């Protein structure tokens, strides 16, 4: 006789993921965020399922659509918010989890640490296509914008502005395909999710302190199922907070109003997880220079695991180091309200200031202070 | 090895033919639909707009405004500067009838939109930053990168206009 | 990504694989423009231009 | 009861890799046009697959303005009529389905964007249907109205006569009589139904060559790789 | 024998062996549909809009 | 140090699933069809996903956006029928899979074969929505009838039939909720047909013998692979002779007829694929036995590892049995055709008889006839 | 024990009665929507109409043919065979009100 949870192959597999995984004990809260997101993924793929079947993906019904599940739909409204606060809690979680993972040198798991920025493309590709779909006119509008963009790349660059189009401008085409492309993606995010954490367990999970900790791991069943239990809870506090108080807190009122392509609204902008790059974006003034530093902005974070230097790969004993990380997230933040606000003075030169501390703290900051650091230290 | 490999590369080759033509199919599906085709072909323009008058449309997809600019309007376009600013362009130069001038909408440098008809430094004013393009589209009060771009057409007669 | 890989035997190693990486790339030209049917090169063939 | 199928017409289209005449294509619009396009409608077709298929853009501009449609608000508060052009479906003769329905004897003349798609049999019956009207048999007494044609279903179709013998001056000169009139427009009608109807049949010729060679190199390629265990040999030596 | 003075010369490599393919595809395309697409005006003459286009 | 093919984590599955896979040496061609449903999935994924790209689930646009699709986007009919034309073929190669798990005795792999049944009855479940989908008459008409088949339930079967409906009767809600269905459900049947392979993989395969070929096994990649592509080639052949010589000759053409809830077709024949189970539905006089013995009729897989008795597990050495065998698929065919038909005079009792003894050979017949050769062969 | 279970207990009390309002909101969310239980509902019809009349309406997606039977259409239709009739519904068994009878306007058979 053999015990069913670590000899039926589905009841192994599970045993292996969640239930008997040799875990750090100090794992801090920060690492609460892993599981958080795919929580709300989960919610995420649960909730929009819910909205897309009360959604005619067409501009003459769209928002008409959107209208009729918050109105005249069994507690449709709440559906609906809770897809939108649930995007916002998503890239909060998110942002989190990346900055954990800068913090404690969890870049040095190299496949995991891959496959997580390529998790980070897909789910804002996912989001950006999501807020174009109930087609308000900053949705409209930022579509136009961001999708005109990739006119900037020579030669083929042009090309395909119309192939994602699917026509001369955002209109018909480019609204159903991208509800289609939204509604497949998030299952993308899902394989790409269980790759990570297949790539996670060949080397568990890194520690607040570094320090490999194969003489303290803990069954995971027992102790962290209720810790990321207590997390989602946790979560679902500050989301239904959200959701039920101030549900439009998070997005343009301007949204809230037919698209139309004869007038640009006042104020425009993107979501306030696409701000901090909108910043870049504006602050670039060559249109190609301005879709590589988009580009660069994300996918910087896959030299972060070259450029380490230190030779501690936890920064809790890096105090040098612990305030050029403090002064990025500043730098992050920085960037998110001056994206808010209209490219004018003195707007511009902070932008531009702030566009180059970020990359030069990435790029330059970072390595240098890890190299003096361990001068400092004998080694 | 020879006989065995040709065949080997027969196949490769009929194989490498057939995914071609239908990773094009697909593509060549998810490319512009014949109808939006038919929609940006020429389009009607007709008398409609009176003298010193700006109104638009939505061909191509994009805010098209033909401004019916007077012929008094075309002297006061005359009287417009050319050289000191970024686009000189004299409005004869954009436009074969200045009664009739024709541009693309959209404000390049992100624009809040400039108010229409005659302006107030020859045909608009760009709220959210300089340029205020001239009644020809020029930029006309900044040195913005580029006016709004004129599209190409094939106009049967006066009062008849075609743009495509 | 360091001096490591700078030496004598490495810069042989570079010629001996440069036939193969180049014409690779040669490969991957010739599917690119036979994919993407590009004009700007097909027109200046012979045969195959007759398609257009 | 009883359902009188369709003999199977000898269509040139019928073949495996025979596509529609499309000069038989340019007769059958012009029936359409003149005669089904009266009571009948063609909503999903527009002028502008018409061109390269039997009408060149020119001639298919000038069809295209000859009747008007309606377009949009003008600036003013009301709708303002124009003339058609390439990108204008084909015109509805009846505001609405009900106005369609009191217009007729109470009946609805079905869209022809399908219906040789729709009705069981395609061609063969629709052809057949426009030449089976005929005297009602002894011991039937339609209504008022009603007109008998044993292919349509319950034998009492609500349609007049659409085609006699010389309805129509054909522009070719090709005579007006009615089985090349019908025979035209069930051609013009499955091209409506099945626009690709060409094309297809054409990629159908490639896919038959191709796979004719790729299936046995393949093949060869199966057995050149699978050899090594259909010559297997084996033996036993035990002590 | 010409098949062993093929494989010894572009055969043997195998990213020789890719070009190969390649450039063979380049021309079995233009051939293919030539043959292809003569093939079916052939079967349908008279029938085709390419056919009757110099009427009108 | 180590091949990449079984030192990397992701490429140990893929290695150890199709490309050093110990699998039987004499395995014949009715195995390929395992691939065939796979791969055929695959594009009814890639078709379904661009039919999805120009899609309004509405009732009042979405026939005129199939047809514009089939006759407006470039090569959009060559999407849409080979879509079509795809589940036909992907519902003959599941009926022949199941065919032969039945005769090479291979539902002694539990686990697997329980799996199948849950993937068929996911298939059977989206190909009804999939048919609803277009909104023409035999679309909207099938749908009520089937739906209305869930009143039979007691009790709560009204409440039931009108919450699928989503209101009243099938309308707006009933496509709206349809298509979001069928556009998540593939994604279900792919991660069940991951569990499937997962399952299968622990026991190796049945050959068709049907005795233990552990001590026969060959690498998967230069064979089958090749032998797999081989049936992918002629799989494609039928369906592209299908898609592109008659696209439409299995198919009601009274489907292309604009969905008009105020006409009854002449005849509501559901699609080829149902009418087997449509069929026994008609023979059961009570609406409810009807229901049970509809659901039944598939679920009798379920039972059939437990009916086996034959000492043998394959059917190649059971000359009675395959007699047994091949009574059934006349009976299928029997069935397919009589739910094609009307419900006349020669057709009811043709349905009532080939009910009956297709239920007969299953749970009587085929153990009671495995017990005879049995006795036949001194044991 | 006691208390620490009495934790435990209020713990997942608290969660079902969150976890059947979440998913009752879904399972509703299924239901019919406002829209569609206001037209398609019941729709309430009128008497005031004279005898002998079909007060022609449309509602539930149908015409609907309320008309005003007089007695001696009633008689009439009591009096004819049901055997006959295709329909082998009598006239009594089809009708609760015989002097309103009831009925949707579409015609089977197209
Ligand atoms: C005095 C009041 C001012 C704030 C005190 C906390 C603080 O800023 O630093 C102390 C400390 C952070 O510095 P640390 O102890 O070196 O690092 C703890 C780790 O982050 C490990 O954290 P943990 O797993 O022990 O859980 C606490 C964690 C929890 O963080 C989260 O849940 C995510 C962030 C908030 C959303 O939050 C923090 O550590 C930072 C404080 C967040 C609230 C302000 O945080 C606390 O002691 C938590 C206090 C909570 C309220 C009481
Ligand atoms: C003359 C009339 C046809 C031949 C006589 C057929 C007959 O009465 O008994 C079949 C007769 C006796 O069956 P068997 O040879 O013991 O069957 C061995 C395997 O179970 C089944 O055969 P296998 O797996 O050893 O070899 C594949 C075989 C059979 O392939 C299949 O049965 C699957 C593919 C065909 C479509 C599925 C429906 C049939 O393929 C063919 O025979 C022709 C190519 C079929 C399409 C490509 C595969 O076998 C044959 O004639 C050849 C195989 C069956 C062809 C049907
Ligand atoms: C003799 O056994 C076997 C075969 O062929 C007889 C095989 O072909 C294969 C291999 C089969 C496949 C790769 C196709 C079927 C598999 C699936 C549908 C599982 C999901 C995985 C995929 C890669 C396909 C879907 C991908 C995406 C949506 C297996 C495992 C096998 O066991
Ligand atoms: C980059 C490689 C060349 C891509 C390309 O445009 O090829 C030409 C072909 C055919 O076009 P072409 O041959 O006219 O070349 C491109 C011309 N412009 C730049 C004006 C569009 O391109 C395509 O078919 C698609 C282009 C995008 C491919 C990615
Ligand atoms: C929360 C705010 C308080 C805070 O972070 O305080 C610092 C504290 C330090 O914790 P510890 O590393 O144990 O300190 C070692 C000291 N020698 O705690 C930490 O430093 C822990 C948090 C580290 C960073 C976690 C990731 C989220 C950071 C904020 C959002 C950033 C978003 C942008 C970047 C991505
Ligand atoms: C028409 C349907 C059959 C097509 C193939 C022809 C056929 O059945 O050939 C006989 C073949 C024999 O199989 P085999 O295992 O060799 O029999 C040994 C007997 N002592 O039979 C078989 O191989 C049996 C295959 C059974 C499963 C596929 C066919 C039924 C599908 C039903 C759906
Ligand atoms: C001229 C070339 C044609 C063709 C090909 C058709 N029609 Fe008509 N039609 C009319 C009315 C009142 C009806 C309703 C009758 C009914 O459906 O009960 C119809 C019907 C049809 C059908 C449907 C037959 C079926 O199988 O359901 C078809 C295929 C059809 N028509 C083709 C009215 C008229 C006219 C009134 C002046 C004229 C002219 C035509 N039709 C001409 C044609
Ligand atoms: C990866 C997780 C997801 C994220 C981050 C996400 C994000 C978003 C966002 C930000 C919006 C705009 C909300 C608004 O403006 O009101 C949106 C809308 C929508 N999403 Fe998603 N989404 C996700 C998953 C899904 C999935 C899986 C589906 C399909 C089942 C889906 C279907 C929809 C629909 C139909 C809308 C339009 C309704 C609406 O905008 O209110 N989403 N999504
Ligand atoms: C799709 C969203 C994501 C999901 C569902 C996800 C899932 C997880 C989970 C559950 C963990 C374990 C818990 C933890 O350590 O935090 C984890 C760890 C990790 N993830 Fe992610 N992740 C996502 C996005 C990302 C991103 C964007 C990155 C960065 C590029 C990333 C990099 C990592 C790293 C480095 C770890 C290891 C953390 C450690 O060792 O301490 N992930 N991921
Ligand atoms: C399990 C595999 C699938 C099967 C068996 C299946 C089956 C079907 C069938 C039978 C139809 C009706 C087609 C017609 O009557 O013309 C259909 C329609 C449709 N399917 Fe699928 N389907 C599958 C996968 C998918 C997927 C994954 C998607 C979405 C990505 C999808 C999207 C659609 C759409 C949009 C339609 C309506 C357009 C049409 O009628 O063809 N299908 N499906
Ligand atoms: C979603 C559709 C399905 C897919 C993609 C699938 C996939 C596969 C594949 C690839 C194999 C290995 C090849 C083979 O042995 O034929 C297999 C084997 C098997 N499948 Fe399925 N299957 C499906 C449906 C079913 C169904 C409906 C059943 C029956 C209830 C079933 C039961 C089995 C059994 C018993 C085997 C073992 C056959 C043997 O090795 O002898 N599967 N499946
Ligand atoms: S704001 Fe319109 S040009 Fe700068």
């Amino acid at each position: 006789m053999t015990n069913i949870r670590k000899s039926h192959p589905l009841m192994k597999i599970i045993n292996n993921a969640f239930i008997d995984l040799p875990a750090p004990s100090n794992i801090s809260s920060w690492w609460n965020f892993g599981s958080l997101l795919g929580i709300c993924l989960i919610l995420q793929i649960l909730t929009g399922l819910f909205l897309a079947m009360h959604y005619t993906s067409d501009t003459t019904t769209a928002f008409s659509s959107v209208t009729h599940i918050c109105r005249d739909v069994n507690y449709g409204w709440v559906i609906r918010y809770l897809h939108a606060n649930g995007a916002s809690m998503f890239f909060i979680c998110l942002f989190i989890h990346v900055g954990r993972g800068l913090y404690y040198g969890s870049y040095m798991f190299l496949e995991t640490w891959n496959i997580g920025v390529v998790l980070l493309f897909t789910v804002m590709a996912t989001a950006f296509m999501g807020y174009v779909l109930p087609w308000g006119q900053m949705s409209f509008w930022g579509a136009t914008v961001i999708t005109n963009l990739l006119s900037a790349i020579p030669y083929i660059g042009t090309d395909l502005v119309e192939w994602i189009w699917g026509g001369f401008s955002v209109d018909k085409a480019t609204l159903t395909r991208f509800f289609a492309f939204h509604f497949i993606l998030p299952f993308i995010i899902t394989a790409l999710a269980a790759v990570h954490l297949l790539f996670l367990h060949e080397t568990g999970s890194n520690n607040p302190t570094g320090i490999s900790s194969d003489m303290d791991k803990i069954p995971f069943h027992p102790y962290y199922t209720i810790k990321d239990i207590l997390g989602a809870l946790f979560m679902m506090l500050i989301l239904l907070i959200l959701v039920l108080f101030s549900p439009d807190l998070l997005g343009d009122p301007d949204n809230y109003t037919p698209a139309n392509p004869l007038n640009t609204p006042p104020h425009i902008k993107p979501e306030w997880y696409f701000l901090f790059a909108y910043a870049i974006l504006r602050s670039i003034p060559n249109k190609l220079g301005g879709v590589l530093a988009l580009v660069a902005s994300i996918l910087i974070l896959i030299l972060m695991p070259m450029l380490h230097t230190s030779k501690q790969r936890s920064m809790m004993f890096r105090p040098l180091s612990q305030c050029l990380f403090w002064m990025l997230v500043a730098d992050l933040i920085t960037l998110t309200w001056i994206g808010g606000q209209p490219v004018e003075h003195p707007f511009i030169i902070i932008g531009q200031l702030a566009s180059i501390l970020y990359f030069l703290i990435i790029l330059v900051l970072m390595p240098i202070t890890s190299i003096i650091e361990n001068n400092l230290l004998k080694w | 090895k020879g006989f065995s490999y040709l065949i080997t590369a027969t196949t490769t080759v009929g194989v490498a033919y057939a995914a071609k033509n239908a990773v094009s199919q697909f593509v060549s599906s998810m490319s512009a639909s014949a109808d939006v085709l038919a929609m940006s072909k020429i389009e009607i323009k007709l008398s409609d707009i009176p003298e010193g008058k700006n109104m638009a449309f939505k061909w191509r997809g994009k805010p098209l405004f033909v401004r019916h600019r007077t012929k008094k309007e075309i002297d006061q376009e005359a009287a417009v500067e050319v050289s000191q600013l970024r686009d000189p362009q004299h409005d004869l130069e954009r436009v074969k009838k200045p009664e009739w001038v024709i541009l693309i909408g959209v404000c390049t440098h992100l624009g809040c939109v400039p108010i229409a008809n005659a302006g107030d430094f020859g045909g608009y004013y760009c709220p959210c930053h300089g340029s205020h393009y001239d009644a020809s589209g020029r930029i006309r009060k900044g040195p913005a990168p580029l006016n709004l771009e004129v599209p190409t057409y094939e106009f049967t007669s006066d009062d008849l206009v075609i743009v495509g | 990504m360091l001096s490591r890989f700078l030496g004598p035997r490495y810069r042989e190693l570079a010629r001996n694989w440069i036939p193969t990486a180049s014409m690779w790339g040669a490969v991957g030209a010739v599917g690119l423009v036979w994919a993407t049917d590009w004009r700007l090169i097909l027109d200046w063939v012979p045969y195959i231009n007759g398609k257009f | 009861d009883l359902e009188l199928h369709a003999p199977s017409y000898p269509w040139s289209h019928r073949g495996l890799l025979s596509s529609l005449d499309h000069t038989s294509i340019r007769r059958g619009f012009q029936v359409y046009k003149q005669v089904c396009s009266s009571c009948h409608s063609m909503d999903y077709v527009a002028y502008r697959h018409l061109v390269g298929v039997c009408y060149t853009e020119e001639e298919a501009k000038a069809l295209a303005e000859e009747v008007e449609v309606q377009d949009g608000p003008n600036e003013d508060g009301e709708m303002f009529m124009r003339p058609g052009k390439l990108s204008d479906y084909f015109p509805k003769p009846y505001p609405n389905p009900e106005a369609a329905r009191a217009a007729n004897n109470g009946a609805l003349p079905p869209d022809l964007s399908y219906i040789v798609r729709a009705r069981h049999g395609g061609e063969d019956y629709v052809f057949s249907l426009l030449t089976g009207y005929c005297e009602p048999p002894t011991g039937v007494s339609l209504r008022e109205g009603l007109y008998f044609n044993p292919y349509f279903p319950g034998q009492a179709i609500a349609m007049a006569p659409p085609i006699y013998n010389e309805v129509l001056e054909f522009d070719d000169g090709t005579p007006a009589t009615m089985s090349q009139v019908a025979k035209d427009v069930c051609t013009f009608l499955r091209w409506a139904s099945e626009p690709e109807h060409d094309h297809r049949k054409r990629m159908g010729l490639k896919m038959l060559m191709m796979m004719g060679l790729l299936l046995p190199l393949v093949y060869a390629m199966k057995r050149h790789k699978w050899s090594v265990l259909k010559s297997r040999k084996l033996a036993y030596r035990p002590p | 024998t010409l098949t062993a003075r093929l494989y010894s010369l572009l055969f043997r490599r195998t990213s020789t062996f890719a070009l190969t393919i390649a450039v063979g595809a380049l021309f079995f395309e233009r051939a293919f549909d030539q043959g292809a697409d003569a093939i079916y005006e052939h079967i349908n003459q008279g029938k085709l809009w390419k056919h009757i286009k110099h009427k009108y």
